[PDB]
């Protein structure tokens, strides 16, 4: 599970499930699924992803990130991004 | 396959916290009545924690201003130990603070960042304001871990 710093103009709002766009080991961007998905209501669990992997919006964000880095669902904490 | 019991069960349940969400979200409007939109589980946790920190920023104690609760940066809702080195997403490793505050602290774990191995005065003053808080003694406790297997990670 690689573990990459969250960059200073990432999105970055505390702890949650989310997407990560990688670049120079750095997530520049960070996507919350609350944001993604306003209907994920949950609590951030790790484990949540692999229902929430699925949703069409998920992946629509996800593809987008592709377009410009490495793309990855996982966890924020601590400013830092853990893939899952 | 079901019991009597269990299908009882699931129907209060299930309507005991169909009220306890709609108890939760009345009174956050009340606290923000020109909140623009639906408030979210984070927005009502916010709250939540900031009633139980006594209205201070964990890391800081500074004082919380509750009208700003919910602008853009200014307070956090964050992990005391770092997922990276627990895997820990629990409720019970969940903290309000500054924005400013959290990113100090970063990936270190409070007994790190308030150099908890010296019992320093930092280290006292934060055990200190989580003792006071109130938090579950189970929450006191994983707040102010100090050992950690890293080795899972």
């Amino acid at each position: 599970n690689k573990t990459y710093k969250i960059g200073k103009n990432a999105g970055y709002d505390g702890c949650g499930l989310c997407l990560a766009a990688i670049s120079e080991n750095e997530a520049i961007k960070v996507k919350y699924l609350r944001d993604i998905c306003p209907d994920y209501d949950g609590d951030d669990k790790a484990e949540d992803w692999l229902r929430w992997g699925t949703d069409s919006r998920v992946k629509a964000a996800a593809l987008e990130m592709e377009q410009y880095a490495y793309t990855s669902v996982g966890m924020a904490s601590c400013w830092e991004f853990v893939e899952l | 396959g079901k019991s009597f019991k269990d299908r009882k069960m699931i129907e209060k349940m299930q309507e005991e916290n169909r009220k306890d969400r709609e108890k939760a979200a009345a009174k956050f409007r009340e606290y923000f009545p020109n909140f623009v939109g639906e408030p979210k589980s984070k927005d009502i946790l916010k709250l939540r924690l900031y009633e139980m920190q006594h209205g201070k920023c964990l890391y800081s104690g500074k004082e919380i201003n509750l009208g700003r609760l919910n602008e853009k940066g200014y307070v956090e809702i964050d992990h005391a130990l770092p997922f990276s080195r627990t895997w820990d997403d629990s409720f019970n490793n969940k903290v309000l603070v500054l924005g400013s505050e959290n990113q100090n602290k970063g990936n270190q774990t409070p007994y790190e960042y308030f150099n908890g191995k010296d019992n320093s005065r930092e280290w006292q003053e934060f055990k200190a304001r989580v003792e006071t808080s109130r938090f579950p003694r189970s929450k006191k406790q994983r707040i102010l871990l100090q050992k950690f297997d890293e080795d899972g990670f």
